[PDB]
């Protein structure tokens, strides 16, 4: 005999539901899995990042991807916040720009 | 530079411009294709016989 | 918890202790650079190692989703497979291979056989893609309500293996697929489970 | 689930190898394994 | 990337794209030693005479 | 730079795990130029017959 | 998965070649290879 389970990406997690009455191609749990089109695969992982080594001592509470500023050129930067200061960083250096 | 199949007719000078740093791996793979294509028969090249 | 709005399908994932998240431009060393920039760098990895000649792209402007993290720093949140766990017992960060799990409890085969019928399993004949190394598990229960107990587990290593031999007979199968491995980009289009029928008491 | 040696020689291992050669492994079944065995040996010795 | 190949056997379809390519310099050494081992005599190899 | 050196006869381990990254592409250009110099003609070198 | 020689002199290889032919080696199966063999040789010698 056989029981074909095709289009494995068709629908992902179906919890809250009778695990014995799901469609063939549906999962009762999934973690770090990505579903697309017709297919299933491992999601992209987490991995670190740094502009400038001064940043890795930093717990940024929120931020912005601003592209332009009058003093900058046509080059993008970041506006990044903390518990105590607002910073800017641009792949070259760091700036406290808080309202003095 | 994908196109070179006659081999030895590559363009080493310029079209690199010290730019991209993503194409070095591709160039190495391309060089491997050129080397393999020229001599796809190697078992024991002990016939050096330089003279 | 992640919803793919192109197909209306849900999954879940780990993220690296995010305070905040956003799209952004990346650093230069990643921003499609130039052999003519490393004039101060050495092949000998000044603690910088994580540079693949060409990193797959999500965007034509080659942009990046970044997480502002509790772990004193920043992280990219969709990139080549690792995970950054934390340890309060030691107050240290840990890096480990990213683990996918897929799980379906209670495959009853009710579209070919009755529920109650015991079902000899032999094989999973998948139709995979890419490169990788999966771990399949299988087990079952005699009863409809349990998440069954494991009978077996095996590696599936692509290009080498075409199937997985699992011996069971319980009327309600389950399987897990796990992918723990670092150098994998494999995928599954589908399965094909080989089976027979016993009986019932 | 169970495991067995190669050179089956004991009722002790046999009682498990049976449970093996058949997929299903449950107490509704094992605990009566021995009955089955009794039946079989009897059916044999009856005319062997 | 393997290592011990001296029979002009360089696999080009097994690299990687997001992980370490800190072997491109090592690939150059591997490519060079394969070429040297095959033909350890090179001063002016115009001796092809393609006709 | 690398002057007064011709042909792929330089000693191995030139990258020495410490070059920058700006020497890797220069190595490729040197390899391509020297390989072109060694055999400046390739049409279909299937005529090896290692036997 | 496994491999063998042209001639199969013996057990040490045969118990693998079987896994090969008969399609699969998954451990629940191999570890009984020896048993299958002890069965077969007996089914033979009983009358050969």
């Amino acid at each position: 005999a056989l029981y074909p389970i095709k289009s494995l990406g068709a629908v992902g997690v179906i919890a809250d539901q009778a695990p014995t009455d799901l469609a063939p191609n549906a999962f009762t749990n999934a973690i770090n899995a990505r579903f697309v089109e017709q297919r299933v695969f491992k999601t992209g992982g987490n991995a670190p990042l740094s502009y400038v080594d001064e940043d890795k001592d930093l717990t940024p509470l929120s931020f912005v991807s601003m592209p332009f500023d009058y003093y900058s050129a046509g080059n993008s930067f970041l506006v990044v916040g903390t518990n105590k200061k607002l910073y800017k960083l641009t792949d070259e250096s760091l700036t406290d720009i808080s309202r003095k | 530079e994908t196109n070179a199949v006659v081999i030895t007719d590559l363009n080493p000078l310029y079209p690199r411009d010290r730019d991209y740093i993503y194409e070095g791996a591709a160039q190495i793979r391309l060089i491997k294709q050129t080397l393999q294509n020229t001599f796809p028969n190697v078992t024991e090249p002990v016939d050096i016989d330089s003279d | 918890a992640v919803w793919n709005y192109e197909f209306d399908t849900w999954s879940f994932r780990t993220i690296p202790y995010a305070q905040c998240i956003g799209l952004v431009d990346p650093p230069v060393l990643e921003r499609g650079p130039i052999w003519s920039d490393f004039q101060e760098i050495t092949w000998d990895d000044p603690s910088i190692k994580e540079l693949v000649w060409r990193k797959d792209a999500t965007n034509f402007r080659q942009r990046v989703t970044i997480v502002g993290s509790f772990l004193k720093g920043f992280y990219q949140v969709d990139v080549g497979a690792l995970d950054y766990f934390y340890d309060r017992l030691n107050d240290v960060v840990i890096e480990k291979p990213l683990e996918m799990r897929l799980e379906r409890t209670g495959i009853d085969f009710d579209n070919v056989t009755n529920e109650w019928n015991q079902k000899h399993i032999n094989r999973f004949r998948p139709q995979t893609t890419g490169s990788g190394t999966y771990i399949f598990e299988a087990g079952g229960s005699q009863f409809s309500n349990e998440y069954g107990h494991p009978h077996t587990s095996k590696t599936y290593t692509i290009g080498v293996d075409r199937h997985v031999s699992v011996r069971l007979n319980h009327p309600y199968l389950f399987y897990n697929v796990i992918d723990n491995d670092v150098n994998s980009n494999a995928a599954i289009n589908g399965l094909t489970i080989e089976f027979a029928v016993g009986g019932r008491r | 689930m169970p495991d067995v040696q190669y050179p089956i020689n004991t009722y002790g291992w046999l009682k498990k190898a049976v449970a093996l050669w058949a997929d299903r492994d449950d107490d509704e079944f094992v605990n009566q394994i021995p009955n089955f065995i009794n039946f079989a040996e009897k059916e044999i010795y009856r005319n062997l």
